[PDB]
């Protein structure tokens, strides 16, 4: 389960081309992806 | 629900706003029926 | 890598918009940008539909009418060094398939933002002044002209 | 015998190619990668101003800061922002004879490829599939490399003059009469660089007032030679006999550009096998189109000589045609013969004009005797003069390897390009991040390949290339297919929809 | 407009010109002299044994036993030819060992090697000079420089041969147009292409006076020293050593490995900031196979021998001004070249009136001289495709093999035959 859960992260690094980026550049992209998807759930629980 | 307002606010749209939008639809049509033509060559 | 390894093309920045799936992939970018703004909690819909129209026209003006040259070294000895992306498209040929799509899509985005904003006067003098800044450079008569010699070298 | 096309061409055997187009969902995902790379590349430029000193790059001298900057900064934006990230895939140094198994010197970077350093260990055996080594004449033993050491102990490495001067030995005349018989023409000339055979001889044929018809994907040497001539150049759709016939037709009726006069002549530049596409030119339809419009034909069979045909005479023999239908015949000695140099073959009237009016014949030095002796001995084995059968085996062992490898990959689910008889096989990878992962994965499984990116090709057509050889055994081909199957499952490379 | 009946008749009227024009059977060339065996000191040309004064190997080396025995050890461990374009598995460990060894010889920062001597400078110039740039070129530049300048579609201005008062006159006019449009003056690059020991004239350029003009007008120099590398200087470094100039003032220095090194190929040296840019744009470097391993191994041994004893450059210069001083007596021919050059010409005084007749007169001496024991050749040019065509001449080349007795007896043999053909 953990061996296949880590394989899905690998496929996410290839399609978004985050595979060929530095560790501090991956953290800048992952930060605003969870910040834009986390605030989109709070707006879906106030107008829905 | 808030959709009727939009359609009701469209009929009271100012004359100058409807003209501009109507003039933009005449440009699409004019530019949709155009040939290529490689700019200005050795004339 | 090296321009000319798998194609004769001396400048591959003139056939980029004619690619398969770039029209449907560029329309998904406008829709994706409108969904992240629509997620902001403390903003009304008319403000959302104006920020969507102004930000798209701002990025479309910089990437198509400001940045000039090519991002790689080509074998044509730097002939497109003083040109913008719009002027390079299709080697300067006017009214092609791609130069109609890029001229039409801002107009369509302007009709939806005028109806969702309820034809407000303050929102009409911002969206019309922003839409003009991206339609004027696309006229065939302004191919290579620089007003007051701005953005020339 | 098989079928005839309306363009006069007659085919004797079925000629079938395949160029599947990329799936809509897979095509839309490659633009996400390029944008994320462009947006992140603009943030590094602005970050290298009022921040990161980046003390590792090269700069101008202190006493030359007033001169106009040497380079244009925007150009080479892809070099420092996209190519630098995955550059450890290309300039790999090897330390053995390249064929079927090559040693590679291990190297590692600590600053994301900005700098490299050799650890010290060597990778013993790597299945070489990135070198042009058809027929496998690249060996450090045998009776072919034993005759080159005999002509190097009494001639020296290189000469010191030009052909028109005192640099025309007797060895240079022995190789030119032998190459004319092999090809089956009247005469031939040999030069010494393959890139210079095209760029220094195309401008001695055409000039101002002539027309050149070029193919969509012609080699850079063929494209640079036309640029120096002074003639007009128009390109036609790859292997399109309707697009070439329309360009040939309207060029005679309309005449020259502004003055509207008749052209002095018309020359069509085509090629044999195209390396990066894996496709074979349609000669029966070109040859019957240049006879109806009185044009001239320049054929560049650099990748097809020795590799195609039932004896190894190139693409002319592969179709069944006569070699007197081609005005000029160009080729090289580096792909199949394990040597270096080029040649041009044709009539005795064209080789007499090129012996006095070609740029290479009066300004550049001639071929080296040790490398001339290698071509003579390897070429004399294909024709079977040596008395052995080593030349009849290798030529027929390359056709078997090509049909078994190309058919086993297509039934796995990959998207392969080109003809079914092409010894170059281009596998298709579309995403930009897969270029740097398929290169590392192979070398980790102990296989060496070649990958090609965006500027080199089109934006949705990144690929890998798989040159095949007659020195690859069935055991090496089975081991290669196993490792390629595991890496295609790991990176999800099986894009084919019509399997 | 243009009906279908007329269209088909227009294609029947057309008749192209032949691929190659005829009317030959009189051309000066088209009769290569066959050499049987290696073109060594004692050679056999057209079935005749004679000492040659036509090959371009100055320090011997073509048949040095140590150079021959080192290219053999690289043939038995590598094969003959590479199979790649140097970007895909085409770079061996001998190519990286030859580039690093050349840079220590020149006391420079980095070097890059090509596989053909003609394309090293025909590919280096258009990598730095684009459409809008200005290049100041000497009028006596060789053919490779001209092709490299043509490939780079930039503005080209020629100046007289070896006079700086005419170069400075051209540099002051580009400066009068720098106030007519200052905004454009900051995006045009200025280059000065020059060369030490010009091959077409046998003269040496003034570098000391040309380096002071570079810093005063903000233009970059491109030195192309193919004939002086391994010849001039006290350590065979070149022209920059003959004067005393710091190697960092030149920008780029190109040469070939075919004249003093007795091998194949060319190289370019300089700082990293300028050298490492040709690896991704040099046309003949990215799309061509690399230099065969056995050819690169024969150049490293030559480099080792050159550095082992630098007293071989002092013997080649002392016998360079010995044959040049013994030829200043001929009545009919005039010597054209510096006294420290090993490749000076021998031109015709009082030209008849037509090139054709001139070439047949010089051919007569060349053919009548070979009959004894002296192999000479006349310079060959492409008359139609050249900017400034030099006059016909007989090239004379000096090495370190020829002895004193031979040098003196060859200078007297060219006098007796030339005083009986030109009177
Ligand atoms: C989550 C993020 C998803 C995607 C968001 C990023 C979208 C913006 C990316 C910017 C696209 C650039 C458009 C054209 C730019 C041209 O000036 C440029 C040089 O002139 N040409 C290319 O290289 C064009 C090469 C084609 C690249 C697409
Ligand atoms: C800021 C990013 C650009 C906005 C996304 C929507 C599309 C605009 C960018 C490209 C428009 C034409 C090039
Ligand atoms: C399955 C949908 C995935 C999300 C894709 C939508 C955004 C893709 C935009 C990538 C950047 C577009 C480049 C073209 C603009 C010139
Ligand atoms: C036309 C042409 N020129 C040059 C080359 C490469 O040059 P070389 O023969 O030196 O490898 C190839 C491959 C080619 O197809």
């Amino acid at each position: 389960a953990w061996k296949q859960m880590s394989w899905f992260y690998y496929q996410y690094l290839l399609v978004t081309a985050l595979y060929m980026l530095e560790p501090w550049e991956r953290t800048v992209f992952n930060s605003m992806l969870v910040s834009i998807v986390g605030m989109a759930l709070y707006t879906g629980y106030v107008f829905m | 629900w808030v959709l009727v307002e939009m359609v009701q606010a469209l009929y009271e749209a100012p004359a100058y706003h409807l003209i501009l939008e109507g003039i933009l639809i005449l440009w699409i049509i004019r530019l949709l029926f155009s040939k290529t033509y490689k700019l200005q060559e050795r004339s | 890598m090296n321009v000319g390894t798998a194609h004769s093309e001396v400048n591959p920045n003139t056939r980029v918009m004619n690619s398969r799936g770039i029209w449907l992939s560029y329309v998904l970018a406008i829709g994706l940008l409108h969904i992240v703004l629509l997620s902001i909690p403390f903003v009304s819909v008319p403000v959302v539909w104006t920020l969507t129209n102004l930000i798209h026209n701002m990025g479309m003006y910089i990437f198509l009418h400001t940045v000039k040259g090519t991002p790689f070294e080509t074998p044509d000895q730097g002939k497109a060094r003083l040109l913008t992306h719009w002027e390079q498209m299709d080697y300067g040929v006017q009214f092609t398939a791609s130069r109609k799509f890029l001229t039409i899509t801002p107009i369509v985005l302007y009709f939806l933002t005028s109806f969702y904003t309820k034809y407000d006067q303050i929102h009409f003098v911002l969206n019309t002044v922003s839409l003009m800044s991206v339609l004027i450079p696309k006229l065939p008569q302004l191919h290579g002209v620089r007003i007051f010699g701005i953005n020339k070298y | 015998i098989h079928h005839v096309t309306q363009n006069g061409g007659l085919y004797k055997r079925p000629f079938n190619e395949a160029f599947e187009e990329t799936p809509m969902l897979v095509a839309v995902l490659t633009y996400v990668g390029y944008g994320v790379l462009t947006l992140f590349g603009y943030l590094r430029d602005f970050l290298r101003y009022w921040r990161i000193e980046k003390c590792h790059h090269a700069t101008e001298r202190e006493e030359q800061k007033d001169f106009v900057s040497l380079y244009q900064d925007f150009e080479n934006f892809y070099t420092r922002n996209l190519y630098m990230r995955i550059r450890d895939n290309w300039n790999r140094p090897i330390c053995s004879v390249p064929g079927a198994r090559v040693d590679i010197m291990e190297r590692q970077s600590h600053d994301y490829n900005w700098s490299f350093k050799y650890t010290g260990n060597i990778i013993k055996g790597v299945i070489n599939m990135g070198s042009y080594n058809y027929l496998g004449f690249a060996r450090n033993t045998g009776s072919c490399q034993e005759a080159a050491a005999k002509v190097l102990e009494e001639y020296g490495a290189g000469v010191c003059s030009t052909r028109q001067e005192i640099g025309n030995l007797d060895k240079h005349e022995e190789l030119e009469e032998l190459v004319a018989r092999f090809l089956g023409v009247e005469a031939a000339m040999a030069y010494g660089m393959g890139f210079a055979t095209n760029s220094m001889n195309i401008p001695a044929l055409v000039g101002k007032g002539c027309l050149i018809l070029s193919d969509e994907l012609n080699h850079a040497s063929l494209v640079l030679g036309a640029r120096l001539s002074g003639a007009t150049i128009r390109i036609f759709k790859h292997n399109n006999m309707q697009s070439l016939e329309k360009l040939l037709k309207d060029a005679i009726v309309y005449g020259q550009p502004r003055t509207r006069r008749p052209w002095k002549k018309i020359l069509i530049l085509v090629e044999g096998i195209y390396s990066m596409e894996g496709s074979i030119v349609r000669l029966p339809e070109v040859i019957a189109l240049k006879k109806k419009y009185k044009a001239y034909l320049y054929l560049d069979e650099a990748h097809s000589i020795g590799a195609l045909g039932p004896t190894g005479r190139g693409v002319v023999e592969y179709f069944g045609l006569d070699p007197e239908d081609v005005d000029v015949m160009m080729g090289t000695f580096t792909k199949s013969f394990g040597a270096s140099g080029g040649y041009i073959g044709g009539k005795k009237e064209l080789i007499d004009y090129l012996r006095t009016h070609s740029h290479s014949a009066v300004y550049a030095t001639s071929l080296s005797p040790p490398v001339v002796e290698q071509i003579i001995t390897s070429m004399k084995c294909i024709m079977g003069q040596d008395g052995t059968s080593l030349g009849k085996e290798c030529v027929q062992q390359l056709a078997e390897n090509t049909r078994y490898f190309r058919r086993r990959l297509k039934e796995m689910g990959f998207i392969i390009y080109g003809n079914e008889d092409s010894p170059v096989v281009p596998l298709m990878l579309y995403m930009p991040a897969k270029i740097g992962a398929f290169g590392r994965e192979m070398l980790k499984r102990n296989i060496g390949v070649v990958v090609v990116g965006f500027p080199a090709t089109p934006i949705i057509e990144s690929r890998a290339r798989f040159c095949l050889s007659a020195a690859h055994t069935k055991e090496i081909l089975d081991t290669a297919l196993k490792e390629i199957d595991e890496v295609g499952d790991l990176l999800q490379l099986k894009y084919s929809r019509h399997r | 407009d243009l009906t279908v009946k007329e269209k088909e008749e227009l294609i029947e009227e057309w008749q192209p010109e032949p691929l190659v024009p005829p009317v030959p059977k009189d051309h000066p060339a088209l009769n290569y002299n066959i050499v049987s065996g290696p073109p060594s000191h004692k050679t056999v040309v057209n079935g005749k044994e004679c000492i040659n004064f036509a090959s371009f190997n100055f320090l011997g080396l073509l048949d040095n036993p140590r150079v021959k025995a080192a290219a053999l050890a690289s043939l038995k461990k590598y094969g003959v030819g590479t199979c790649g374009p140097r970007g895909f598995y085409g770079t061996f460990d001998v190519h990286l060992d030859l580039e690093d060894r050349l840079a220590k010889f020149m006391k420079t920062e980095e070097a890059i090697i090509y596989s053909y001597g003609f394309a090293t400078i025909a590919s280096a110039i258009p990598a730095y000079s684009k459409r809008g740039d200005i290049v100041f070129v000497d009028r006596a530049a060789c053919f490779a420089i001209q092709k490299g300048l043509q490939a780079s579609r930039s503005d080209i201005k020629l100046f007289k041969h070896n006079d700086m008062a005419d170069l400075e006159r051209l540099l002051k006019e580009q400066e009068i147009e720098d106030q007519k449009n200052p905004r454009k003056a900051r995006v045009t690059r200025r280059f000065i292409v020059v060369e030490g020991l010009y091959m077409n004239t046998g003269t040496i350029c003034p570098l000391p006076e040309l380096v002071k003009l570079k810093y005063k007008y903000k233009a970059r120099i491109f030195l192309e020293e193919s004939l002086s590398f391994g010849v001039l200087g006290e350590h065979g470094r070149g022209v920059t050593e003959h004067y005393g100039i710091n190697i960092d003032d030149i920008d780029l220095i190109s040469a070939n490995m075919e004249n003093a090194l007795a091998s194949i190929g060319g190289f370019c040296c300089g700082r990293s900031f300028v050298i490492d840019h040709q690896r991704l744009s040099g046309q003949g470097y990215c799309f061509s196979a690399s230099l065969p391993p056995l050819l690169a191994a024969a150049a490293i041994e030559a480099l080792n021998i050159m550095e082992e004893n630098p007293g071989i450059f002092a013997v080649l210069k002392e016998k360079c001004g010995q044959i040049h001083k013994a030829l200043q007596g001929i009545s009919g021919l005039k010597v054209v070249g510096e006294s420290l050059s090993p490749a000076f010409h021998l031109q015709l005084e009082e030209s008849t009136g037509s090139r054709e007749q001139d070439v047949r007169l010089l051919q007569e001496i060349v053919d009548q001289c070979m009959n004894r024991s002296i192999a000479l050749t006349q310079a060959r040019y492409l008359e139609k495709e050249e900017k400034c065509l030099p006059p016909p001449s007989i090239r004379v080349v000096v090495t370190v093999e020829q002895t004193e007795e031979e040098l003196e007896r060859a200078a007297s043999t060219i006098k007796e035959v030339a005083q009986a053909v030109l009177l």
